[PDB]
Order: C-alpha cells, then structure tokens, then sequence
C-alpha cells in the first residue's frame, strides 16, 4: 500500500481477535497500545515525547497483524491517547517513508 | 523510547 | 529518496541559513524544532504529546529545505526532545509511507 500524509496514517491493527485503529508512527522507536490484557510476563518502562513521560507495562513476543503483514515483538501497554506502531514492528512489515 | 506522537 | 526504519529517520534541514537534525515524523500532525529564533510575528499555542500538553510560538510561512526538497509552512517552536518535521512540511515534499 501507499499511504499519503494528508490525514493521521491511521489503519486497522489486531491482536488475538482485538481488532483497534493505530496511527503508523515513523516517530516512535516502539508500539504502544491503549489499555489492553496481554498475556505472559510485563515489565515496567518509562517512555517520553512531548509534554513528559508516561509509565507503560512492556510485553515481549505479541503477534500483531497490521494490515495483512503479520508481525511479531514488543508491544507497551498504556495510557496513549491514540494507538501507536513504531518503528520496531514498522521495520518488520517492510515500510519506508519515500520522497 | 520517545514515541514523539503530536497533535493540535 | 527511499528511507528506512531500522534506525530512527533523522536527516538534515535547512531554516534560516541553519542546517539542523531533525526527524521525519508521520505520527506528528505538526512541524515542532527545539528552542530557536525565527523571522516573525508568532502566535502563542498549545500542542499535546504521549506526555501531555506544552506552549510553544507558532511561526507561519517559514521556508524550510528537508534532504534539498522544498517546503514553506507552519513551525512550532518550543520543548521538544528532538526536531520534528510533521505532515503538514512532509506533505509539501511528497513524502509517503509505503510497504
């Protein structure tokens, strides 16, 4: 696909049949979900942008499924206005940015 | 982790 | 050019006769560069992050060249981690997302 800036790339992400919108955020080294369970072992992580930092619970090994490409690492889960892909998932489903 | 995420 | 992510998109601008890092950022709707001055009246506004919401001076019609592409639109000027180059200057150059 090609995606142009006009508007928030936003698209259509799932996890284990949770089917969320998340912004493709080549600004962002990582993912980070609004409130959702993942399973198995979380740790806390502190991560910043704008405005200051917010606590997340990181989950390691969560298959997300971003528009057909099925991938696969680490996802952190918090209290983000908008669902983020970053670049560590981003890197996986082969994308670029191109001009 | 800076996911620098930006809107207004 | 064709940029990946496997590294955060970095590249170099040009604003004022000053060459600067900044990073090419989808998830961000708004052009924001760390602490400088500019050619201008300003305007005094508020912009919202992961973290929450900062002030930042609103510059209109500013010339800014990213990798020799040209654009000419709003920057932010304020507490920003890094400089960000948002959708509205990277639409101006024809950037896009693909995979």
């Amino acid at each position: 696909p090609q995606i142009t800036l006009w508007k928030r790339p936003l698209v259509t992400i799932r996890i284990g049949g949770q089917l969320k919108e998340a912004l493709l955020n080549t600004g962002a080294d990582d993912t980070v979900l609004e409130e959702m369970n993942l399973p198995g072992k979380w740790k806390p992580k502190m991560i910043g942008g704008i405005g200051g930092f917010i606590k997340v619970r990181q989950y390691d090994q969560i298959p997300v499924e971003i528009c057909g490409h099925k991938a696969i690492g680490t996802v952190l889960v918090g209290p983000t206005p908008v669902n983020i892909i970053g670049r560590n998932l981003l890197t996986q489903i082969g994308c670029t940015l191109n001009f | 982790r800076q996911a620098n995420f930006l809107g207004k």
